[PDB]
């Protein structure tokens, strides 16, 4: 029952109860949608910037990736475990514009 | 700001001045259009209610800061384990009853994720009103300066913060002094930027004077507390958990 943003490159990660740890989620089925939601439970309302697919730079093998069959149950309860992710990529997620001055080009 | 020079406009866009009483107390840094991270510190009693406070973002000179140019805020959030003697988890949350509207000169600053993998002595910037001097006055002027990460280990040294330097707390500037943040700089961002996004490491707690050898500036560590600002970012305005 938790979700963040990790590094510099805002991957999405839920927390797993059982495994004591934090995951990234798979690309597979997420969309625009998906993302809202997570920004919302992240606090930020109405805000989102964008959400996009990248390729996993940790070598991980533990994904939480969507079950498109779950019904209309909360995204948390959607997510199971998986080694693999079949986009072969995990989400990016940022849910505001934020950290750019002027100069910032 | 100790040996700093003016900000130009737009610079930091982030960065707000904390007014009680149509005068700068604090400084602050805007996450969203709502919400302000500050000190706990700044909102200790008498100023812990929230009407006290106006916020002025995308303005560098106090005297162009006047009572309707500035937006009240709201809500007054101390970090509920705030401890004011040892400073421990001094971080606060101020939340606009207006949303600002962001521009070229008013925009957010991005909350640390964890694993940004700084440096040990990465290179951020401070900015604020505060004092260019040890007690000086607020500065009519905005000013920033760039200081570096001091490892925590380092800095508990017992020829600088003996031991008082918590998790909670990161150090930056510069052992040799000279360049710090000051009273007034409170509450104000210390800043980094990577992978091109400038990110809120901390915001300004305490030192031992102002740009003084072997006593640099004491932030929050706001990548400790980003958790906590979704919390409360969330439970505003929220009916059930
Ligand atoms: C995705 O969700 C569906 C439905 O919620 C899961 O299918 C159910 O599995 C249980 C246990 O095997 C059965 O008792 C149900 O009758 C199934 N209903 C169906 C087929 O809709 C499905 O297995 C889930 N997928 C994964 C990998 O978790
Ligand atoms: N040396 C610092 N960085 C530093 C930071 C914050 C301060 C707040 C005060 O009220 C007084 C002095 C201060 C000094």
């Amino acid at each position: 029952a938790c979700v963040r943003l990790y590094g510099p490159n805002f991957i999405l990660q839920v927390y797993s109860s059982q495994r004591k740890s934090w995951h990234p989620v798979c690309q597979d089925d997420w969309n625009e949608n998906y993302g809202r939601a997570a920004c919302r439970d992240m606090g930020y309302k109405n805000n989102f910037y964008s959400s996009q697919g990248i390729v996993d730079d940790s070598g991980s093998t533990s994904f939480m990736k969507l079950n498109t069959s779950a019904g209309n149950v909360d995204i948390y309860k959607k997510l199971y475990h998986s080694d693999a992710c079949s986009s072969k990529a995990v989400v990016s997620l940022r849910c505001i514009a934020c950290g750019v001055n002027l100069n910032s080009d | 700001i100790v040996g700093g020079e003016s900000a130009l406009p737009g610079a930091w866009p982030w960065q707000v001045s904390l007014h009680v009483q149509n005068v700068h107390v604090c400084g602050g840094s805007i996450i969203t259009p709502e919400w302000i991270v500050t000190a706990a510190h700044c909102v200790e009693k008498p100023l812990n209610n929230p009407w006290h406070w106006t916020a002025f973002a995308g303005i560098l000179r106090q005297s162009f800061m006047f009572y309707g140019a500035g937006y009240q805020v709201e809500k007054v959030i101390s970090h509920p384990n705030y401890d004011s003697k040892t400073k421990n988890n001094d971080i606060a949350l101020m939340k606009l009853q207006k949303p600002l509207t962001f521009n070229d000169l008013v925009k957010p600053v991005c909350l640390p994720n964890p694993g940004m993998m700084l440096q040990p002595e990465q290179l951020c910037w401070i900015s604020g009103w505060g004092a260019t001097e040890e007690k000086g006055k607020t500065s009519e002027v905005l000013n920033a300066a760039k200081v570096l990460l001091i490892e925590t280990q380092r800095c508990n040294s017992r020829y600088v913060y003996d031991n008082l330097i918590t998790p909670a707390m990161i150090c930056a500037g510069f052992l040799q002094g000279n360049v710090d943040s000051c009273q007034g700089d409170s509450g104000g961002p210390l800043v980094t930027s990577k992978n091109n996004i400038w990110w809120l490491i901390g915001d300004t707690s305490w030192g031992s004077g102002c740009a003084k050898a072997y006593r640099p500036g004491v932030y929050g560590n706001v990548m400790v507390f980003t958790d906590w600002i979704y919390r409360q970012m969330r439970a505003d305005g929220e009916f059930v958990e």
